[PDB]
């Protein structure tokens, strides 16, 4: 059985200091190549460095992007592998993999040093570096109209904009209504602050009578706002 | 990157697919292939020459010629809906690994919907914060893809905007959104603003205007 958890995830600011975890079982820790990846939010997997055995004198290789800066090392006599990370960058985000690495070469057509591929993975941990301090969200009505309506239904929402940092979770009418709702994926602004939208259709008819709020929670800013949307008044 | 693979490829449910990797060191090293879905661990699937990992399903097989290898699905399920990474040395000889750009595999398993868009202009009270946004909301398609461009009178917007990356509603349709920030000048200093959502070839406008 193995098992790989990565830890010491966590918000820094840039040109902070970081160190990541890695507990490894159920495998010969001792002799086993460890590889950290790491995948920036929205992007692919990145290959960040590799430690090797005693075979090769524990020697690490770094990605470019990366080197100078990180450092990779290992304690067998707990099974723990380490990414130590210094003057850390924005880019330098997101999740990070800790991966049991094989060694694969063919002795016919292969050329050397064959091949490194990764056997195992852990859940992976969140690195998150920012200058950004924690806010909480200002909350903006998107009112319902002859605009929003179509096929005898009709769509309004809530605009969560500018918090920090993630996540938002947002309701309607305190749960009662969850069908129709759809709450988007946050997005990320230059300013570093992040924004999304809560969205639910709605029967035209019901406009008119049923009341409609949204609750958004904000736990890293202890934040909690009910926000009633309505259709706007023309005057 | 060093390793090229197709950003996103589509296949029938039940059908077979090929999605490749591209590289100068392939010609010398063998590639491995990995899937992954959002919230889990990555899953080694081929590596080597003929290797797969017991435990993948036989359906997953790996090829290579030149300077390309390959990854083919021999009759994909729904739950092969997933991002798809190569990986590979990024020279011939070097001891450094790097990965693809990944591909993102859709598999279709439903008839295609036509999105259904709204556009909400800037809302009097966020006006009155100094701040404009017009928001884009797009629901009720398939598959997840769609184009968003941002038009200010009839000329191209670049720069404000911010799109959501599709995901899937209650009724496994997909919904995205895409964000316009503007300053209250810009917004009053123009006729119209239109939200173009391109999804399968076709367009869909929405508009709104300042004048309310």
């Amino acid at each position: 059985e193995v098992q790989l958890v990565e830890s010491g995830g966590g918000l820094v600011k840039p040109g902070g200091s970081l160190r990541l975890s890695c507990s490894a079982s159920g495998f010969d820790f001792d002799n086993a190549w460890m590889t950290w990846v790491r995948q920036p939010p929205g992007k692919g997997l990145e290959w960040v460095g590799r430690i090797t055995g005693p075979g090769e004198g524990w020697s690490v290789d770094y990605a470019a992007p990366v080197e100078g800066r990180f450092t990779i090392s290992r304690l067998n006599s707990i099974n723990f592998l380490y990414l130590e990370m210094n003057n850390l960058r924005m880019e330098d985000s997101g999740l990070y993999f800790c991966a049991r690495t094989g060694k694969y070469y063919d002795f016919w057509s292969g050329y050397p040093p064959g091949e490194e591929y990764f056997q195992d993975w852990g859940r992976g941990t969140l690195v998150t570096v920012s200058s950004a301090s924690t806010k909480g969200p200002s909350v903006f009505p998107l009112a319902p109209s002859s605009k929003s309506t179509s096929g005898g239904t009709a769509a309004l929402g809530c605009l969560v904009k500018d918090y920090f940092p993630e996540p938002v979770t947002v309701s309607w009418n305190s749960g009662a209504l969850t069908s129709g709702v759809h709450t988007f994926p946050a997005v990320l602004q230059s300013s570093g602050l992040y924004s999304l939208s809560s969205v639910v259709t709605v029967p035209s008819s019901s406009l008119g009578t049923q009341t409609y709020i949204c609750n958004v929670n904000h736990k890293p800013s202890n934040t909690k706002v009910d926000k009633r949307v309505e259709p706007k008044s023309c005057d | 990157y060093e390793l090229t693979q197709e950003t996103g490829v589509s296949v029938a449910l039940g059908r077979t697919v090929t999605i490749t990797c591209r590289g100068d060191s392939l010609r010398s090293h063998y590639a491995s292939w990995y899937q992954k879905k959002p919230g889990q661990a990555p899953i080694l699937l081929f590596y080597g020459k003929n290797n797969r990992p017991s435990g993948v399903p036989d359906r997953f097989s790996g090829s290579a010629s030149g300077n390309r290898a390959s990854l083919t699905i021999s009759g994909a399920q729904a739950e092969d809906d997933a991002e798809y990474y190569c990986s590979s040395r990024d020279k011939s000889g070097s001891r450094l690994s790097v990965f693809g750009g990944g591909t993102k595999l859709t598999v279709l398993s439903q008839p295609k919907a036509a999105p259904s868009v709204t556009l909400f202009p800037p809302s009097s009270e966020e006006l009155q914060a100094n701040k404009a946004t017009l928001v884009c909301l797009i629901s009720d398609f398939y598959p997840g893809a769609v184009t968003v461009a941002w038009k200010a009178d009839s000329s191209p917007v670049k720069a404000g905007v911010e799109t959501t990356t599709p995901s899937k509603q209650s009724n496994n349709k997909y919904a995205a959104s895409s964000y316009l920030s503007l300053t209250p000048e810009q917004w009053k200093s123009h006729r119209s603003y239109s939200c173009q959502v391109t999804h399968e070839g076709s367009t869909v406008e929405k508009t709104v205007a300042p004048t309310e």
